[PDB]
């Protein structure tokens, strides 16, 4: 604020206007991330006053009423990220609003699987969205509701560790702790800059007005006006990068909120290890984060198999799941679990003779 | 003979509160676990600047001198405790080549269980007194602990200095450096804790 | 906005125009209580005079030197000064200040200027051409006259040459004045080298004797010890006011504090390096300074074409500061407050948005999410579509930019 | 005097090739999107919630347009629904049906 | 390696500061980039004779 200062700072014309027209690009683009990855709902769905979700139990992740309104695991989150002409804008979207964002996937998500994301919502129970959600992995339907209360009770104890994960240690959150420090250690950076020279006899401003008369005063005061515009041009470009940085990490968390939330993603290692059957969207500050429910296999045996079975000179090939033999007999399971079905011509189909196919057993297939 | 001086000699850099906070600084500062020179007077060099400290609670020590020739030829400090409180003066002294007391001028002034300690240092045409105060449990050598000595004045003489000596049971006198050093400012805005950067690679 | 936009037509939106700035009510400087002021009465008041041919000088230093003590004295007989004007004086800063006294005639008194001639000029004490400093003089012949004459006051008659520019010489040896050879003693044309002026009070104004004293002035490598006074102001609280502590400028809101600063640190610093407090140095309280309000001045508009009607987001400032409504994102202008929500049409921020509606006017509104839904969930519920729609869904993607080249050399030397 | 010229018009001409190189690199990245798109919406079907419009996937088709590109995609949308009672298995003769 | 030039270029700031972190993150990034493509097995399987 030297009106001194001003008449020179014209001279450069049109640099400081590019300067405010970046970073007011970059600024309207933050809302924009923002508002692609929570705003994929049309309509802020929420749950009901019963909570008999098959003995799955969310109450960890749904909100809490008692406090912003958002879930435990979310005030965990909460909890644990923490005027030289410089200013920082409020998003579009407070807290609050993302809360309900959040809040309106997963009741949707809860209520009525992946079928609210492709256009209305349509209820289903627990249980029976599970048991698609497992047809979607290729484990048959049958090895959810004959294993129900063990399902439920792992993934009630998985959630459990993640409230422990988050409350013993903050170590998790690196990522979104980065993006509040590198933001920091740049406005800190770039008022910094204002007590360096750049050459000039002083860098207080009103200092150099005293010493010196008007022509030597403008040659020194040149120096700091220089220097200073070199400082924000070099700020603004780092934020024009980091700022891309962030909109690649904002377009995969979209991504991840359609293919994931909003569906089940068939796409290995995109949502969490082991074959994905859903994930929950958390907010965090200036971020999100998916607890991807995933079915992993536990306790492999070793099985003698063969690629067809020769009965009356046909050879017998599997329609879903492989042959196997416990050591004496041969049975016909699904791939991904052990349950083993006796041989049939319902559990397999023909083609030709034996001769052609390498590695084929002689053993009998059963006629209803 | 010497000493090893531990954390001791850091002073305010500047007549600036600031709290909470680390604050980097370079500065003429003594070197963390220098080699200090160790007395029981000589005349010596002053360098860029001096600290002194003493095992003064006795009343041995009396003053200084400061100045290129101490006699006559130039102006020269003389810095002297009138046993009620400091007295300054800038004169052309012919004083004594050994001078002791009982165990033209351009300017004027005026103002064992303990260590008193100073820095003495002069810039582009002030010179600059520092201070401290403290109990010590040790005869031998400096107190290994911290804390930083304040400034009592600063003198716009405008005299050039490049030797000094004492006038008057151990006392200690070390050389600043061109160090930069990392402040410790507690809510209090004193120093309270202090890093030479340059002292090994952990300091750095 | 039409100008900041640097076009006549403004479509829809909402447009950073310009900087609120709230500015200085007042201009206030603040100094030590003034003290030390120099010595003059030993030279101006003093009782004992000195004779022009072994002038007593003062050497004034380490103290403030209001001259307009001296220049607003009229009761002197005369004030001059060469090189700086009376009213300057005051600002001025030096290493030494020399103050050179003397008691003469008043005749002799129009001698003492630069580069003159006379006996007192080229054989008492001698100017420069280039003196900077002030010659004051007052008539003395209350004190320095008396009954039958004073002849204790004495000037050089008789000198070999002329002095150089501050030479100063009181020998009193016999001067040749002709042929005769002086030999050590007394003779015609051998003679004594002072005279006295033997002030009587029967004497008329230019015979009668005058205290006079010349000011000399010098700046050295060795930093100014002597100053004019500093001024200073009352100071104000809580208004926006430009300050100066000592030499410390700037400009903000002045507030006492929860500070303790030690007992020599006179300003306090913020993470950043930035000032954020200060220690007043005529009563030691502790003040904070805080940036005068400011913000980015953003106009929401609809399409001109539509409506020339704008509201104003003052962003981060309280409109107390500045239909008016405070949102979180500032203090907004012109704009009616709404209980509805509605999808946002003007962004404003922290939840706000702002639209041209219904006899039409820019409201401001919470934004809503969407459509509340409660979905008809029990544990043997399903819901089955019974029909489809094909939905054919338009979406639009950028794939290359419009290809360019600079000559750099024809845009920087055409 | 040219030399604040050259210094002030060549820094001028580094901050326009500075935005360009970033800019360029923002339409890269939708250049990218834009051919797996095409890959995958209009020379198959993709399974991918959300990626080929809202709904179901059905196919789509490539428009051009100056600078860009245009998808039209069809979608199945499910669009009338009732309500019924449902179960997850039903009892037979003493064994568990599932459908 | 000259100490007169460098004692001018202190006068400058954090520009040489933030060019040395610049390229340190970028530097760190690249054993990044090689660890997210090769390091996502678990274990050193090998073949069998
Ligand atoms: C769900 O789990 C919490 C503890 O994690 C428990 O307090 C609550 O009673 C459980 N049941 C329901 C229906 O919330
Ligand atoms: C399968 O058999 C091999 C025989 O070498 C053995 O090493 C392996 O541990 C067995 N795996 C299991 C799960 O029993
Ligand atoms: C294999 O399955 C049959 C099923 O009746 C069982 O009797 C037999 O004990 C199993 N084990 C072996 C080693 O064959
Ligand atoms: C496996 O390799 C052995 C090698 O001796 C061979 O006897 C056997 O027929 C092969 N079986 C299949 C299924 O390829
Ligand atoms: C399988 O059965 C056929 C007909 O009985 C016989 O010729 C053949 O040798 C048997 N064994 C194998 C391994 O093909
Ligand atoms: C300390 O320094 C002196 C020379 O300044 C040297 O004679 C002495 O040996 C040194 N002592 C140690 C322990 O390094
Ligand atoms: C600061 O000074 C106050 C004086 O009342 C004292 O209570 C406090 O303990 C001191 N120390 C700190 C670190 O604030
Ligand atoms: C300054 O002078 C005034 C009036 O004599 C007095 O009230 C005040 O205490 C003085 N302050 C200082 C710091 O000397
Ligand atoms: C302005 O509004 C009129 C309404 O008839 C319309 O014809 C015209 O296209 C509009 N032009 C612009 C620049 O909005
Ligand atoms: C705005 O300023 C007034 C004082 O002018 C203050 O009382 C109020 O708390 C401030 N904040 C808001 C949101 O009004
Ligand atoms: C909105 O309605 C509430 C309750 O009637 C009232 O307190 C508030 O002032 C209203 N605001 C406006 C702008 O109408
Ligand atoms: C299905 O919806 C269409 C309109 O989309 C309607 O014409 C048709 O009669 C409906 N058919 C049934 C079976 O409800
Ligand atoms: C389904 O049941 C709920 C609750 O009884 C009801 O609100 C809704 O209108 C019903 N019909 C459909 C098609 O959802």
């Amino acid at each position: 604020d030297s009106t001194e200062c001003s008449n020179l700072l014209l001279q450069y014309g049109s640099f400081c206007t590019q300067l405010n027209r970046a970073l007011t690009g970059i600024a309207v683009e933050q809302d924009k991330n923002t508002q692609e990855v929570f705003a994929q709902v049309k309509q802020i769905y929420k749950t009901p006053p019963i909570k008999d979700f098959g003995g799955f139990n969310f109450s960890q992740i749904l909100p809490d009423p008692s406090k912003s309104k958002r879930s435990f695991i979310e005030d965990l989150l909460f909890n644990k990220v923490t005027f030289n002409g410089l200013t920082v804008l409020p998003p579009l979207l407070t807290d609050e609003m993302i809360a309900q964002y959040t809040s309106a996937l997963l009741a949707g998500t809860i209520t009525s699987g992946w079928t609210f994301g492709a256009g209305a919502a349509l209820q289903i129970p627990f249980a029976m969205q599970m048991a698609y959600r497992f047809n979607g992995i290729g484990v048959t339907q049958n090895v959810l509701y004959e294993n129900q209360k063990l399902i439920a009770n792992q993934f009630n104890s998985a959630i459990g560790k993640i409230q422990d994960s988050l409350s013993s240690t903050a170590s998790a959150l690196g990522k979104l702790q980065d993006v509040v420090n590198q933001n920091a250690q740049a406005l800190n950076t770039l008022v910094k800059q204002l007590s360096s020279n750049f050459g000039a006899i002083s860098s207080v401003l009103n200092d150099i007005l005293s010493r010196l008369d008007k022509v030597e005063a403008e040659v020194q005061i040149d120096r700091l006006i220089t220097g200073r515009l070199q400082s924000l041009q070099t700020y603004v470009t780092q934020q024009l990068i980091r700022a891309a940085e962030i909109r690649a990490s904002a377009n995969l968390a979209a991504t991840k909120m359609s293919e994931c939330v909003l569906g089940q993603s068939k796409r290995v290692d995109f949502c969490g290890k082991g074959y994905h059957l859903m994930s929950f969207p958390q907010s965090a500050p200036h971020g999100v984060v998916f607890l991807h429910v995933t079915y992993v296999p536990a306790q492999e045996k070793n099985f003698t198999t063969a690629p067809a079975i020769c009965h009356d000179g046909k050879a017998h090939f599997p329609r879903e799941g492989v042959f196997v033999s416990n050591g004496t007999h041969w049975f016909v399971t699904q791939r991904n679990f052990y349950e083993p079905q006796i041989i049939t011509t319902d559990n397999t189909f023909v083609s030709g003779n034996c001769d052609v196919v390498i590695g084929i057993v002689n053993n009998t297939v059963y006629d209803p | 003979a010497y000493t090893n001086s531990f954390t001791r000699g850091v002073y305010y850099p500047d007549k600036v509160f600031r709290s909470s906070v680390l604050h980097s600084t370079q500065d003429l500062f003594l070197p963390f676990f220098s080699n200090v020179t160790w007395f029981h007077n000589p005349v010596l060099p002053f360098n860029d600047g001096v600290y002194f400290a003493s095992t003064e609670k006795s009343n041995i020590i009396r003053g200084w001198i400061f100045g290129t020739t101490l006699d006559s030829k130039t102006q020269s400090l003389l810095i002297v405790n009138n046993a009620t409180n400091v007295v300054i003066k800038v004169c052309e002294f012919q004083f004594c080549n050994d001078p002791f007391l009982g165990v033209n001028c351009t300017f004027e002034y005026v103002s064992f269980k303990n260590l008193r300690e100073f820095v003495f240092k002069n810039i582009d045409g002030y010179f600059k007194i520092y201070s401290k105060h403290t109990p010590i449990n040790l005869v031998r050598g400096l107190p290994q602990g911290f804390s930083a000595l304040e400034p009592l004045v600063d003198l716009p003489i405008g005299i050039n200095i490049t030797r000094f000596q004492t006038l008057l049971a151990a006392y200690y006198v070390g050389y600043l450096q061109p160090r930069t050093f990392l402040l410790k400012y507690n809510e209090n805005g004193t120093i309270t804790d202090a890093v030479d950067c340059a002292l090994d690679p952990l300091s750095e | 906005t039409k100008c900041t936009l640097k076009s006549f037509t403004v479509e829809k939106g909402i447009y950073q125009t310009s900087n609120f700035r709230v500015q200085p009510t007042e201009s206030i400087v603040r100094f030590p209580n003034i003290t030390n002021l120099c010595p003059f009465g030993e030279v101006f008041n003093a009782t004992r005079f000195a004779s022009v041919y072994a002038w007593n000088r003062k050497r004034i230093s380490n103290c403030v030197a209001d001259y307009s003590v001296l220049y607003n004295s009229a009761s002197f007989s005369t004030f001059k000064c060469y090189g700086v004007s009376p009213t300057k004086l005051n600002d001025l800063c030096f290493t030494n200040v020399y103050a050179d006294s003397f008691v003469i005639r008043g005749d002799e008194v129009r001698q003492i200027a630069p580069g003159q001639t006379g006996n007192i000029a080229d054989y008492n004490y001698k100017l420069p051409d280039d003196f900077t400093g002030c010659v004051i003089a007052w008539n003395s012949n209350n004190l320095d006259s008396k009954v039958g004459g004073n002849y204790n006051y004495l000037y050089r008659l008789f000198r070999k040459s002329n002095l150089k520019p501050f030479e100063r010489d009181i020998s009193t040896e016999i001067y040749q004045a002709g042929s005769t050879p002086c030999n050590g003693v007394k003779g015609f044309n051998c003679y004594f080298p002072l005279q006295s002026y033997g002030f009587q009070p029967t004497y008329g104004v230019g015979y009668q004797p005058y205290r006079v004293v010349v000011l000399s002035f010098e700046l050295l490598h060795a930093p100014a010890t002597v100053c004019g006074p500093k001024k200073s102001t009352n100071l104000v609280k809580n208004k926006c006011v430009n300050f100066n502590f000592n030499g410390l400028t700037g400009t903000g809101v002045l507030t006492e504090s929860n500070k303790k600063f030690l007992p020599f640190q006179q300003f306090g610093r913020d993470i950043a390096d930035t000032t954020d407090a200060v220690r007043d140095p005529q009563t030691l309280e502790i003040l904070d300074i805080t940036p005068c309000s400011f913000g980015g001045v953003s106009v929401i508009t609809p399409g001109t074409n539509t409506s020339n009607q704008v509201a104003v987001l003052y962003q981060g400032v309280n409109c107390t500061e500045v239909n008016v409504f405070q949102t979180r994102a500032g203090c907004l202008i012109g704009a009616e407050h709404v209980n509805n929500s509605y999808e946002c049409d003007i962004p404003i921020g922290a939840g706000i948005c702002a639209s041209y509606q219904t006899s039409q006017s820019i409201i401001a509104y919470t934004m809503s999410l969407g459509v509340e839904n409660s979905v008809a969930y029990s544990n043997n519920s399903i819901a089955i579509p019974t029909n489809f729609t094909i939905s054919v869904t338009t979406e639009i993607l950028p794939v290359s930019m419009t290809k360019t080249s600079v000559d750099c050399t024809m845009y920087i030397c055409g």
